């Protein structure tokens, strides 16, 4: 009960059993990750009050690849992490092609979860004295 | 607890397996010496709805009861409980017509009212005892050498 | 009788249900009393959240509509107020006496 | 106000007709006799005027003050009382009249009439935070007034505090 | 329809390589999501109907009111029985029901019309009962619609 | 802010108490906040939390 | 009769609060939601 | 058992929000039970203009 | 009268989008993820199945 900053809350496919009234939930590091599938699947104007919320990767569609693709792409990923996941620090991104003819890009995200609790953390009995920004 | 009462008052007397029983409703009801119109008006002119009593009387109920004064007090021997003696009548009416009741509609108002009162009287039976708070249990005198 | 120049107020802030944002920290409010137990991450990219923001929004259109004018919301659909009212040449005049 | 249908000062059924009773508020006793409330000729007059230009070509209005007469009550001891000085039976009588005179004249009184049934009196007095009980109680009409002339009519058979007449009564003694 | 696409509950459905289980996870998502609109509707349903509520002519014998949503692409086999989509009266008896005191209500909108006029129909309560039993409720609505209607002139040609 | 770690054998109180805050007068508090009776022995596998410093 | 005077003028059903459009309250909503399940 | 939960803590997260949902519209009500007032000042001051 | 609009099968907005491509970037570019001018929208809408 140490690692509670990180939070409980909702899956994001969100899943209802009869076998008891209740939708499954999600803690921990398994939020982390269901944090990152959302983020990544939906575009920037899509939420109504949160226009800016979500990913360009769209934008690289139907593009050859090369160094000046792999720079930018770096820099989307890691723009979206900073401004939307405050519990992740990116450790590695790796862009390669797997396949000569069908039209693939291949790209691995490696990342550490923060021991320490960020100030732009919005978990019920933390950030009232603690989140400043 | 709600009414007011605290721990040394509320277990005064024997203690009671089916509720508390409050002290000032233990006095209040003691047999009645004397019944008067004047407390049996208050009580039909409190009811919502009733306009005005144009008419009322008490009697000793007996037999005969022709022409007699108003007993506008009646006194009770020493040993008895008073009780309506069910020979009792209340005339209703709207301005200047009368109207007719039912008996089954108010057997079934009268049964409702009195009913739940019933509920009460059973729910008290299971809230006897106030908590108390608990602990847990590790050896306290556990001792390591400075060494 | 002329055309006036034609602007819009910027304190948008009203504490009632045509303020969207009144609403939301109204709505966060409630799931802390009722629910913190179990839930308790009330970041943007949950589900929960998600939901509730939409819910809001819609609770805004609602309360603009019933600020519709009179005029309008009873109208027929030829026209005139037949049904609703009776009018003054109707209602007011007295016989001769 | 009263409206009288067909009554004259010499009728209760006369056709083409018909009279006003006008009751004033008299509120700023100071001033105002509040046990004989009268109405001045300027309003008498104003409301005749006002009232025949709207009634018909035919008729005519009369507008007159009340002329107000009335009984009296007397009671059986109450019970109970805060003390003799606080709840004093002349404190109880003081609230017997106001409770009468917001009938004859502007004040407050909890009762929907002066002119009911001791019932109502009854509930009146009750509803005191200084009082238990009462035996009896009878008010008719003082015909032991040796004030205004004797053989005055008396209201002894059992009326709830009937107006003596259509008009020249009120039932409203303080 | 304000939701993402990611969600699955929009026009557009959701591309087949995600596989069954999430298209059946998406049909649960928009049952749930029915309990806040069903209610929604039936508020938008009611400024509706003010103008029958407060008729001169004719009011009507409901005072709630509901919708078919038909704007949710599978509706019809969302819902047990379709038949209900077809007929607003229908679904309003079926999910409101008796939660809709008619007679009470109907007589505080009647009573309240009345009233601006300075009339009074208290009377009827108790009069009635001396020539109908428990159909006096029906019939006591009844004549107090046609009084509204002839009111203009009842109260002039007297 | 608020800090978690885990015990591994060789850790003592107040040597972490000091790598954490800066001092190692804080170690009462620390045990305290955890419900440590017997904190001059550790055990190898326990997560502890490090509240923060009150501000005002 | 006594005809009529200052006290009684008061129209008990002329104020429009005397209607209430729509009066559900939080526990006919979960009633609601109990049928439609 | 609206009172019971109040403000308790311990219900689960679905009815959390219908019933969060439900105390929200209690604006819309009171927005809504004003027409019967502006329908009638509506008939004496711009039709009968009094 | 004027609210009434022109609708036109796709193929002519096609050919001005491979002009601009084959300026912008060359003719070894892919066409798609191109925006057309003057639309206002696809006459249908088209699900992923």
């Amino acid at each position: 009960k140490s690692k509670d900053f990180l939070g409980t809350g909702w899956g994001f496919p969100p899943e209802f059993e009869t076998s008891i009234g209740q939708v499954k939930t999600t803690s921990g590091v398994e939020d982390i990750q269901k944090s990152l599938e959302i983020l990544f699947s939906t575009k920037i104007g899509e939420r109504i009050m949160q226009p800016t919320y979500g990913c360009n990767l769209d934008e690289l569609l139907f593009s050859p690849i090369n160094r000046t693709l792999k720079t930018y792409v770096i820099e989307l990923i890691k723009n979206a992490i900073l401004y939307h996941e405050p519990r992740i620090d990116p450790e590695k991104i790796d862009i390669t092609q797997g396949n000569e003819i069908e039209g693939e890009l291949l790209i691995h995200l490696q990342y550490i979860v923060r021991a320490t609790n960020s100030r732009k953390n919005m978990v019920y009995p933390f950030y009232l004295e603690e989140g400043t920004n | 607890v709600d009414k007011g009462y605290t721990m040394d008052e509320i277990f005064e007397g024997p203690f009671l397996e089916n509720g508390f029983i409050d002290t000032v409703e233990l006095k209040a009801s003691e047999l009645r010496k004397e019944v008067r119109l004047s407390d049996i008006i208050n009580i039909i002119m409190s009811i919502d709805g009733v306009k005005i009593v144009k008419e009322i009387t008490l009697g000793n109920c007996d037999e005969n009861d022709g022409i007699e004064n108003n007993q506008w007090v009646i006194c009770i021997p020493e040993n008895k409980k008073p009780k309506l003696c069910k020979k009792t009548t209340i005339n209703y009416f709207k301005g200047i017509l009368p109207i007719n009741l039912n008996p089954v509609r108010v057997d079934n108002h009268k049964s409702k009212i009195l009913a739940s009162r019933l509920e009460n009287d059973l729910k008290a039976k299971d809230d006897l005892e106030p908590a108390i708070p608990q602990g847990t249990f590790a050896d306290w005198g556990e001792y390591s050498s400075i060494q | 009788t002329l055309n006036k120049h034609i602007s819009i107020p910027k304190d948008m802030s009203s504490k009632d249900d045509l303020d969207f944002h009144f609403l939301r920290e109204e709505g966060i409010r409630y799931i802390k009393e009722l629910g913190s137990n179990f839930w308790t991450d009330y970041n943007t990219h949950d589900p929960g959240i998600t939901m509730l923001e939409v819910l809001c929004y819609a609770i805004s259109d609602l309360g603009n509509r019933i600020n519709i004018p009179i005029e309008d919301l009873i109208a027929n659909e030829e026209g005139g107020v037949k049904g609703q009212f009776y009018k003054v040449q109707e209602i007011l005049p007295s016989a001769p006496t | 106000v009263k409206c009288l249908n067909h009554t004259c000062s010499s009728s209760f059924q006369s056709p083409g007709n018909a009279t006003l009773i006008l009751v004033p508020d008299t509120v700023q006793q100071s001033v105002f006799d509040i046990y004989q409330p009268r109405v001045s000729q300027g309003t008498l007059n104003d409301v005749a005027a006002f009232v025949n230009e709207l009634n018909s070509f035919h008729v005519q209005a009369k507008v007159i003050n009340p002329n107000y007469e009335e009984v009296k009550v007397d009671v059986k001891v109450k019970f109970r009382e805060g003390l003799d000085v606080s709840f004093y039976l002349t404190k109880v009588k003081e609230d017997i009249k106001k409770f009468l005179s917001p009938w004859a004249y502007d004040q407050e009184s909890s009762v929907e009439f002066g002119v009911t049934l001791h019932r109502s009196q009854m509930i009146h007095y009750l509803e005191q935070l200084t009082y238990v009980d009462y035996i009896t109680d009878l008010r008719l009409l003082k015909r032991q007034a040796g004030s205004s002339p004797c053989n005055p009519i008396f209201i002894e058979t059992t009326e709830k505090e009937y107006i003596q007449p259509s008009n020249p009564k009120s039932i409203l003694v303080s | 329809h304000e939701f993402p696409e990611t969600y699955g509950i929009s026009d557009i459905g959701l591309p087949p390589k995600l596989g069954v289980k999430r298209a059946v996870l998406a049909r649960q998502l928009k049952g749930y999501l029915l309990f806040f609109d069903q209610i929604l509707a039936s508020y938008f349903e009611h400024l509706s109907k003010i103008k029958s509520l407060l008729s001169l002519d004719q009011g009507p014998s409901f005072t709630y009111f509901t919708q078919a949503i038909k704007d949710i692409k599978d509706v019809e086999e969302l819902f047990k029985d379709p038949t209900l989509l077809e007929n607003d009266e229908e679904l309003t008896k079926s999910l409101i029901g008796k939660l809709d005191d008619t007679i009470e209500r109907r007589n505080q909108l009647m009573d309240h019309l009345i009233a601006r006029f300075a009339e009074n129909f208290s009377s009827y309560a108790f009069l009635m009962k001396f020539l109908y039993g428990e159909s006096t409720d029906e019939i006591v609505l009844q004549d107090k619609q046609s009084f509204l209607r002839e009111y203009k002139e009842i109260s002039r040609e007297r | 802010m608020s800090h978690y770690r885990t015990v591994k054998e060789g850790d003592t109180l107040p040597l972490m108490t000091y790598r954490i805050y800066g001092d190692s007068k804080y170690y009462l508090e620390v045990a305290k906040a955890n419900g440590l009776t017997n904190f001059r022995r550790l055990k190898t596998g326990t997560e502890l939390i490090f509240p923060p410093l009150q501000k005002q | 009769r006594d005809g009529t005077g200052r006290r009684d003028l008061l129209d008990p059903k002329l104020a429009p609060e005397s209607v209430q459009l729509q009066d559900f309250e939080l526990s006919d909503w979960l009633i609601f939601a109990l049928n439609f399940a | 058992f609206l009172a019971a939960y109040d403000q308790s803590g311990k219900l689960t997260p679905h009815l959390t929000l219908f019933v969060s949902f439900l105390k929200l519209l209690e604006t819309s009500k009171k927005r809504f039970n004003q027409l019967t007032k502006r329908h009638l000042d509506f008939y004496y001051q711009e039709i009968l203009h009094l | 009268i004027n609210s009434h609009k022109v609708t036109l099968p796709p193929s002519s907005s096609m050919a001005g989008a491979y002009a601009r491509v084959d300026n912008d970037r060359g003719v070894w570019k892919s066409p798609a993820n191109i925006g057309l001018n003057y639309v206002s929208k696809p006459s249908v809408t088209v699900s992923h199945e």
